[PDB]
């Protein structure tokens, strides 16, 4: 209280189309509502103050409106760059509060991954320990499959997944997986491979290599 | 010229405490309110008070009031933030913003990160990712806490680049991945230096990646 609601928690969009983001003060507020954009590893920036006021520097695409309680930030045509979290705030009455939300997606064409795998180092596997990591680079869309198989043994429970944030100028994403073995169970088995499933790959695409090769 | 320089990452043992600070210039710090606000781990934004450096009068967000304390200096022109008593669930970045006349934030600053855990600070190992197109990277290896920093060749190279997210490994430590696409004609050339930096156990490391044989 005061409860700021913003409701698509996630939004997908074309680059060009108009966006509509909803936020409901669940109390009349007038026009005191603010707008933030917060990109991935930032601070939030401020996009529109009261309800529907310009910002200076802000991109011109960008506007607000509405008054009372719901209120809508809105993005003329659409760009890349404007992937990112947009957070409005209450700007009436203390406790100043945050609506939870919404991440925008931007769409583009499928772009298959570029898949490469990497073994061990000898400086781990010294340590007892080896890392086998597999990377899918620049994909559209974001679901994507990896698979491990060691000796045609499928693993799972044993590997660990990254995705990065959407790119700000291609729209891709890039994904790392790390699977981890003992050093005595890597030495006990020679062929090792991660298997890619994509919307862009015809069939599944297999990077692999021989141990000690 | 308004900057907001916050300090550097903390770990903190369940119930102790950590102060927190904000140093600001391109202004007259004696003028404006300084407010700051919470980011619990993959969440939404929580606000928890402000303070004006002018006198040191200080109003509180009052669920934060057992938990946070306000403070100004104004001959080194900072502000703090002591917290007290300190749960898992603080765990959070904490940001400082600069009011310049209302309830919006202009002027936000980085942004420090609090990890509260009884867990002891570990510094990460480096090992070499090692490959038209080639990839190759960095896996920087159990550390904790978050965050590291890693950039490549002092900065010079950031085109291609990608750095993933930790993940947090079974044995509690973190793991990370940080790759580049290059010429696979420069390997031979070019040289290539990852640079890992973890200031929480004061961890620098250069990392030079290279194909093996």
């Amino acid at each position: 209280d005061i409860v700021m609601t913003q409701s698509p928690a996630t939004l997908s969009v074309t680059p060009g189309d108009r966006v509509s983001l909803s936020c409901r003060a669940s109390q009349s507020i007038s026009d005191y509502l603010h707008w933030y954009q917060q990109k991935s590893h930032e601070s939030p920036r401020l996009l529109i103050k009261y309800a529907s006021q310009s910002i200076s520097g802000i991109p011109s695409r960008f506007s607000g409106s509405g008054s009372g309680s719901d209120f809508t930030l809105s993005i003329n045509s659409v760009e890349p760059e404007d992937v990112g979290v947009y957070y409005c705030q209450n700007g009436h009455s203390f406790p100043l509060t945050f609506g939870a939300g919404t991440k925008l997606e931007l769409k583009r064409t499928v772009a298959a991954p570029s898949v490469f795998i990497f073994p061990p180092s000898d400086e781990q596997l010294k340590s007892g320990t080896a890392s086998v990591v597999c990377l899918l680079n620049n994909f559209y869309p974001r679901e994507a499959k990896v698979q491990w198989k060691v000796d045609n043994a499928l693993q799972s429970g044993n590997s660990q997944e990254s995705v990065t944030e959407q790119d700000s100028k291609d729209s891709t994403y890039s994904l790392s997986s790390t699977l981890t073995l003992s050093k005595a169970d890597y030495e006990k088995h020679k062929v090792y491979a991660c298997e890619v499933t994509h919307q862009g790959l015809s069939s599944p695409v297999t990077k692999s290599f021989n141990r000690g090769e | 010229q308004v900057q907001l320089q916050q300090s550097g990452a903390e770990l903190v043992k369940p119930g102790a405490s950590v102060k927190l600070s904000c140093k600001a210039s391109g202004y007259t710090f004696t003028n404006y309110d300084i407010n700051w606000v919470r980011q619990r781990p993959e969440q939404g934004l929580e606000w928890i008070g402000w303070i004006f450096p002018g006198d040191g009068s200080t109003q509180y967000n009052e669920k934060f009031k057992g938990k946070a304390t306000l403070t100004t200096d104004t001959s080194s022109s900072t502000a703090y933030m002591q917290l007290s008593r300190l749960t898992s669930e603080d765990s959070a970045v904490y940001f400082c913003a600069r009011q310049t006349t209302a309830t919006w934030f202009a002027y936000w600053g980085q942004g420090t990160l609090v990890t509260v855990s009884a867990a002891s600070t570990k510094g990460p190992s480096v090992f070499p990712l090692a490959p038209g197109t080639a990839a190759l990277g960095c896996l920087v290896k159990d550390y904790f806490p978050e965050p590291v920093t890693v950039s490549w060749n002092s900065g010079a190279l950031t085109s291609g680049v990608h750095t993933f997210p930790a993940v947090l490994q079974s044995s509690g430590l973190y793991s990370l991945s940080s790759v580049v696409t290059v010429p696979s004609s420069s390997l031979g050339t070019q040289t290539y230096i990852c640079n890992v930096n973890h200031k929480p156990s004061n961890t620098k490391v250069d990392k030079r990646v290279e194909p093996k044989s």
